[PDB]
């Protein structure tokens, strides 16, 4: 059975950072995936998901539960741990042994969640940075970072670019040469 | 009209739960699970130990 | 009985706590060591990037294509952090950036 | 012919060992060492305790 601890609650994070109002804010409406694309063109605003990054994160979160859930050690005959009569020396020792043990497991459980939870939040953040950097590296001088996780692309694309971006095959070189007229004047 | 804004962003939920980390006592995440079991049935069920 | 149970219980509790400590110790140190070795590579990449300028582009696999002709002398200067990019740098607009 | 590809890269080995980390149960590194001693000689050596 799981180990007795003194804490009444210990919440293990199983998701990314909650930002309710780097990427300046969340959307609260992309519910079919963890990562995705938002665009604005002549036709509007849309939402989609990136499956590879979604699955990589989801696999990692399931990995944490597998390390913690259903991993316990069998104990059978132990010592008595409640006493109906005062006995002194020997009962004091049995009481002291249990109190020391409970404090050490209660500490371990508190620290365990705190280390894993901090790292999980950092790993979900890491995946976002990698995706941003990966998109940046595929791209070039054809876009600029506005500082909120979005790129303004200084090369005309019409949805076909976005599709190529999601699978990492976008070839920027179609409009690229007229670069000096685009953005860089005198 | 020579540009196409491209936003990546991340997801969010309306209801969140506060957890503790090494560097922050209270941070809200989209979802959490309880790691401490408490208050099971109330009968000692007979299987699989005799 | 009683006294032997306690001696047995003391050792079993102690063994579980050290066995946990050892497992976690390696796991924490190992994750950090792997992260520190990755960090040094990124710092070196960034350091090389900062020495350089608009004379090269990142292909995304840790390699730079340098948009300034060099002939091994550049590489030697790169390894010791003394490469002075400014020799060919001005013909930059013809190089890569057309209209 | 106006360029010089420059690659930094990292080393690799053909034989690797799987280790556990906080975030990954199984990751292969180029080399590892054992932290648990096991199966020593079989004789009680006489020094330095009497």
């Amino acid at each position: 059975c799981p180990r007795y601890v003194k804490q009444s609650t210990l919440k293990l994070a199983t998701g990314m950072r909650n930002v309710p109002e780097f990427i300046e804010n969340g959307w609260e409406g992309m519910v079919d995936g963890w990562y995705g694309f938002r665009h604005q063109n002549s036709e509007g605003r849309g939402q989609a998901a990136d499956l590879k990054s979604t699955q990589a994160a989801i696999d990692q979160i399931n990995g944490k539960l597998n390390r913690l859930i259903g991993k316990t050690n069998e104990k059978f005959h132990q010592i008595e741990k409640e006493f109906s009569e005062v006995e002194g020396r020997i009962q004091d020792l049995e009481k002291y042994v249990e109190d020391t043990k409970i404090d050490l497991w209660s500490y371990n459980a508190e620290l365990l969640v705190a280390l894993e939870n901090q790292h999980t939040i950092d790993l979900t953040d890491s995946e976002m940075n990698k995706l941003f950097e990966k998109t940046k590296k595929q791209l070039r001088e054809n876009a600029e970072d506005m500082g909120n996780g979005c790129f303004k692309i200084y090369h005309k694309c019409d949805n076909a670019c976005i599709g190529s971006i999601r699978n990492g095959t976008y070839d920027h070189d179609v409009y690229r040469d007229e670069a000096l007229n685009n953005r860089f004047q005198i | 009209n020579s540009t196409a804004t491209l936003c990546l962003g991340h997801h969010a939920v309306p209801n969140g739960t506060i957890v503790k980390t090494i560097t922050n006592d209270q941070i809200e995440v989209t979802n959490a699970t309880e790691l401490v079991q408490s208050s099971s049935t109330g009968e000692i069920c007979d299987s699989p130990h005799q």
